[PDB]
């Protein structure tokens, strides 16, 4: 805000700012852009699904354990464990909220809040992931096709010049490495 | 050398329907585009170089 | 007290009412109970004549909430937007909805095969350059 | 008979003498308010056998321009009276008309108790009425006059329901006086009909003074057209006589491709309003928009200042018999006082006071510590 | 050029491109033949 | 049907249509930044030239210069940022143009929603327009697999 | 305000306008690189999803 900004709320300081023309007309509309902006980015980045999926309540996936990405119900929030991680590890200054040197801004500098909640974003992954390790990557060109995981890790390897047998006869091997791995 | 305008241009003459009692012709970007005629009583048009 | 406040309102070529928005304002104080001669805008006729939701991005005066699930038209931020439609016309203030909910089907023995195409054509602009200038 | 209405799209004159066309433009100057209450005040006084007595000259405050309404014939309401006091001892202004002529004059005019009337107040029968003057009862001491062209002319008006209301507005302000008026038609059926008009600058005045009142002139000799109610509260009736206030709002107008402003919106009545001069069009988009800030405004003031009685003895220092050499100046201390700078004029006739870190004429204002 | 394209005499001009559009018509064209034939 | 789409709709050459409204708008905003009195007497030098003698006249018309040098700096200083994100769009055009048109792409969601097969340009004021051809399955049935 | 008579504190307030003005411009104009560069950004990771 220009006016609180410049003048600490006096008539005669006003007067002679108006003087200077549109110099700040220009100044609340490219922080307007900026907002737009980071609006449309984080919706051009995750929004890509035109439906919500969900994970069967059965999960066996021949040995390969996705309980540490998928959604935890026991949390209040719908977050898997490194997601809980990744939030701990960032500390964020102010957010939006609602109302020690935060509260000394009543010099007309705020902040505005974000258009998608966190919960939102979650979901959205939530249901990627629900899509990439369900019906594989055919959920990309049109609606969901089922498929068995370890076909798909099958295929996966046949697409790498790896011939398929390789997987199959080295299924438990592999399932105990991915899990190592990402342990 | 005008009463107040002291303009430079090379106007020529408007076709322009004026208000009776009214002198300063103006534009979307506040330019002086009329001059009233003190003998004549006659509108001209500021025209720029 | 001091804060920002907007407008939301519907095309004027269609309607004519509008909704108030205070930003980061708790609205438990004078916003809610304003008083003439005490406020900066000349116009304080609204006052609060009831539908009075609170949100966590502000105040919305004007825009009665309803709890249902469509696709929002004019972004407020933390979650809610709002909309000129129906419940006698009014402006409501719903929560977005991501989208339809689906469940899908899994299984260890089963597998989908398409058995026809559909062949389809889409558009994509881009812009290439900008119109010169000097000075 | 008072009664209040409700004034819709009137009142609005052109903002300089400047041509403009087919744009949007945006002046801040005195107008009148969009949707504000106007005053009905009607006179009863006819008949000569039966009648009652009068009262109905108002007194009106005229808080810094008026904007004014009425429909006659040609002539009914005839002058109009400023001043602050209207006595012998305070100046009052003589805004009067005549036939073909104008009379403006400000003097010290004593007595004004009612003007020249016949008591008879019937022109159903007989309506020879002319010359009732008692405009003033003496001037005192006084010059000034304005002898010019009459500022109203009456209007021709055939087959009937052509009626044509008269919007006079006043600006005094920087010791000059600016009259706008013109004439609006076709008043057939509604008392104060919908649309829009503009009015037009006729001349200006240097005046000056602190006018704080206003007067009617109506001239009582011959009336007609007067109901009789009583009526009150934001009601409705008939007066003929409207009048309005003033208020230093912002509006944008709509000059036309011929020049004559066509549609004027107010920047301070309605958000929607507002969102539309923020935007400067008359069209407004779906969506949301940042358009202003509210602060709450402040109730009284306070000052806390120390409670010291005694005098500072500015006197010692400047009337002093003795001063010492420049090489040994003195320092004297003055504390424990209340300092009026106000007085050290008069003790010495100097003028050159060269003060560099502080004004002198705001000195009064600030407590220092030595 | 000989309303508010005509007010700025200020000293801001607006140059013309270098291709006009009956060449990049050209282009285009010759992309299309290229890729069908 | 992309004809009758393009004609129905017109909001789908937003993105074009933005880059002559700003430059327009950025223009009047020059033009109209002149009419400022910028802190002196006027904003008009004869006027202030034929008011006041030369000693102070001199001394107040350098606020107006100051004013109109600081009003020209912003122009250019976002003409440039402008310039670069056009730039940026520009090459990712190219980039499209000489992969998607010279040939077929095998990258996912790049030339179009699908399978990529064709793609033919056509020309824009300002722009360029491409028309991928895709494929898409459309019918499914679910079977029983080793 | 105070302490000043308005014709030299009209003088002394434009030394802080213009000041605060240079020091607002600053931060928009350092403001619209960084979106800039975080829209680059988030182009790269929308083509990595
Ligand atoms: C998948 O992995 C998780 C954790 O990596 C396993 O959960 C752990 O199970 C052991 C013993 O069963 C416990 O001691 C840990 O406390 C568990 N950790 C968590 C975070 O739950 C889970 O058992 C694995 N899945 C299967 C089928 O064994
Ligand atoms: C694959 O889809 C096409 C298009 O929907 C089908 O062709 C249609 O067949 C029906 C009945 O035979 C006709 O009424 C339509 O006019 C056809 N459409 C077109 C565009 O020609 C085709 O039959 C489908 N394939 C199978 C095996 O059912
Ligand atoms: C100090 O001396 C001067 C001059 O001798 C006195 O000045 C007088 O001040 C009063 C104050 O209203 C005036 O009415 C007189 O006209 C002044 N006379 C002259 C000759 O200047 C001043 O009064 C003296 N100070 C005190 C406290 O008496
Ligand atoms: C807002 O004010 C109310 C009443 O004082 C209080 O109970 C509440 O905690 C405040 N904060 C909110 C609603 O976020
Ligand atoms: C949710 O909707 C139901 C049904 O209309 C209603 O009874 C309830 O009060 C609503 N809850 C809130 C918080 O508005
Ligand atoms: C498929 O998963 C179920 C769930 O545990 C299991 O009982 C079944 O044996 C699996 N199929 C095969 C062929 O092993
Ligand atoms: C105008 O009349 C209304 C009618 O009751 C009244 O409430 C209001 O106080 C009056 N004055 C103004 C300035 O609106
Ligand atoms: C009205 O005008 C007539 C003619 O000019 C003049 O004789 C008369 O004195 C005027 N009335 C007054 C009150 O001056
Ligand atoms: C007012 O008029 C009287 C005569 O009517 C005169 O004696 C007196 O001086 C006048 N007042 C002033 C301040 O001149
Ligand atoms: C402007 O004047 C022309 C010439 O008579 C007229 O045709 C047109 O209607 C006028 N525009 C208005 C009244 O808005
Ligand atoms: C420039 O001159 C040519 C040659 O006569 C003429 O055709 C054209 O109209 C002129 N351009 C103008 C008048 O803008
Ligand atoms: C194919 O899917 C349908 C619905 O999803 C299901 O009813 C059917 O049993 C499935 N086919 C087999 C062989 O399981």
């Amino acid at each position: 805000d220009c006016t609180m900004y410049i003048c600490g709320d006096s008539t005669e300081c006003s007067n002679l700012l108006l003087q200077y023309g549109s110099f700040c007309t220009q100044l609340k509309r490219a922080l307007t852009g900026i907002a737009v902006e980071q609006d449309k980015n984080t919706q051009e980045v995750f929004a890509q699904v035109k439906q919500i999926y969900k994970t069967p309540p059965i999960k066996y996936f021949g040995g390969f354990n996705f309980s540490q990405i998928l959604p935890d119900p026991s949390k209040p929030s719908k977050r898997s464990p490194i997601e809980d991680l990744l939030f701990n590890k960032v500390t964020l200054a102010d957010a939006g909220f609602i109302k020690l040197i935060c509260a000394q801004k009543f010099n007309g500098l705020t902040v505005l809040p974000p258009l998608l909640t966190d919960e939102m974003i979650a979901q959205y992954t939530s249901a990627l992931l629900a899509g990439t390790i369900t019906s594989g990557w055919t959920f990309g060109a049109g609606p969901a096709l089922q498929i068995p995981f370890p076909m798909q890790m099958a295929y996966r390897f046949n697409g790498i010049g790896v011939t398929q047998n390789v997987l199959y006869e080295n299924q438990k091997l592999i399932a105990n490495q991915f899990n190592s791995a990402i342990g | 050398n005008f009463n107040g305008l002291t303009g430079t241009g090379v106007l020529t003459e408007s076709n322009k329907k004026f208000l009776p009692f009214q002198q300063f012709g103006r534009d979307i970007a506040d330019t002086t585009d009329a001059v009233r005629d003190p003998q004549t009583l006659e509108i001209l048009d500021i025209t720029p170089c | 007290s001091f804060g920002g406040v907007s407008v939301i309102t519907p095309g004027t070529n269609t309607s004519n009412q509008v909704a108030v928005l205070y930003q980061g304002v708790n609205c438990t104080e004078v916003p809610v109970a304003i008083h003439a001669d005490q406020l900066t805008p000349t116009w304080r006729v609204y006052s609060t004549g009831s539908n009075v939701f609170q949100t966590r991005a502000g105040c919305l005066i004007g825009a009665e909430y309803v709890n249902n699930s469509y696709e929002c038209d004019i972004p407020i931020g933390a979650g809610i937007c709002a909309s000129y439609q129906t419940q006698s016309q009014s402006i409501i203030a719903y929560t977005m909805s991501l989208g339809a909910e689906n469940s899908v089907a899994y299984s260890n023995n089963s597998i989908a095969i398409p058995t026809n195409f559909t062949i389809s054509v889409t558009t994509e602009i881009l812009p290439v350059s900008m119109t010169k200038t000097s000075v | 008979t008072q009664s209040y209405t409700n004034s819709f799209t009137r009142g609005v004159y052109y903002p300089d003498k400047v041509f403009r066309s087919s744009v949007l433009h945006s002046t801040q100057d005195l107008f009148l308010p969009f949707f504000s209450n106007v005053t009905w005040f009607h006179a009863i006084h006819v008949s000569g056998t039966n009648g009652t007595k009068r009262f109905d000259n108002p007194v009106l405050p005229f808080n810094d321009g008026v904007y004014f309404a009425s429909t006659e014939k040609s002539n009914i309401i005839r002058g109009w009276i400023f001043g602050t006091t209207l006595d012998s001892k305070t100046q009052s202004l003589l805004i009067v008309n005549n036939a073909t002529n104008v009379v403006i004059k400000v003097c010290e005019f004593q007595f004004c108790n009612d003007p020249f009337l016949d008591v008879y107040y019937h022109k159903n029968n007989k309506s020879w009425m002319e010359s009732e003057f008692r405009v003033y009862s003496s001037a005192n001491n006084c010059t000034f006059e304005y002898v010019s062209q009459p500022f109203l002319m009456d209007l021709e008006g055939k087959q009937g329901n052509f009626k044509n209301l008269r919007e006079f507005v006043f600006k005094n302000i920087d010791g000059y006086f600016k009259i706008y008026s013109k004439h609006t038609p076709i008043n057939l059926g509604r008392d104060l009909p919908q649309g829009f008009s503009a009015l037009e600058p006729l001349v200006d005045l240097p005046i000056g003074i602190n006018i704080t009142r206003f007067q009617t002139l109506l001239a009582l000799h011959r009336s007609y057209l007067t109901p009789g109610d009583s009526s009150s509260g934001w009601t409705a009736g008939a007066a003929a006589y409207y009048v309005g206030y003033l208020q230093p709002r912002t509006f944008l107008l709509k000059y036309n491709e011929n020049g004559t402003i066509t549609d004027a919106v107010d920047c301070a009545l309605d958000p929607l309003s507002e969102t539309k001069c923020t935007l400067k069009s008359f069209t407004v988009e779906k969506g949301i928009y940042q358009t202003s800030n509210f602060r709450v405004q402040p109730t009284e003031s306070i000052v806390r200042f120390p409670n010291i009685t005694n005098l500072c003895p500015f006197d010692e220092v400047f009337n002093a018999t003795r001063f010492a050499s420049v090489y040994a100046w003195n320092r004297k201390r003055i504390s424990n006082c209340v300092a009026d700078y106000s007085v050290l004029y008069n003790f010495a006739p100097f003028f050159a006071f060269k003060c560099y870190g502080v004004s002198p004429t705001k000195l009064n204002d600030l407590c220092f510590t030595n | 050029k000989q309303l508010i394209c005509a007010q700025k005499f200020n000293g801001l001009t607006v140059l013309p491109p270098l291709l006009t559009d009956e060449m990049i018509a050209q282009y285009t064209s010759a992309l299309l033949a290229g890729t069908i034939t | 049907k992309i004809q009758d789409s393009l004609s129905s709709t017109p909001s789908a050459l937003g993105k074009l249509q933005d880059v002559v409204n700003h430059n327009a708008q950025a223009l009047n905003t020059l033009v109209k930044q002149l009419s400022s009195k910028f802190g002196a007497i006027s904003s008009v030098l004869n006027d202030i030239l034929s008011r006041l003698d030369p000693p102070e006249a001199e001394v107040q018309i350098d606020r107006l210069i100051t004013g109109r040098l600081q009003s020209l700096q912003t122009y250019v200083t976002q003409q440039l940022i402008r310039a670069a994100e056009i730039r940026a769009s520009a090459n990712l055009a190219a980039t499209k143009m000489s992969e998607c048109v010279l040939g077929q792409s095998k990258r996912v969601d790049f030339c179009g929603k699908g399978y990529h097969l064709m793609s033919f340009p056509q020309s824009a004021p300002h722009g360029v327009v491409f028309l991928h051809v895709t494929y898409v399955p459309a019918q499914e049935k679910n079977f029983t697999t080793a």
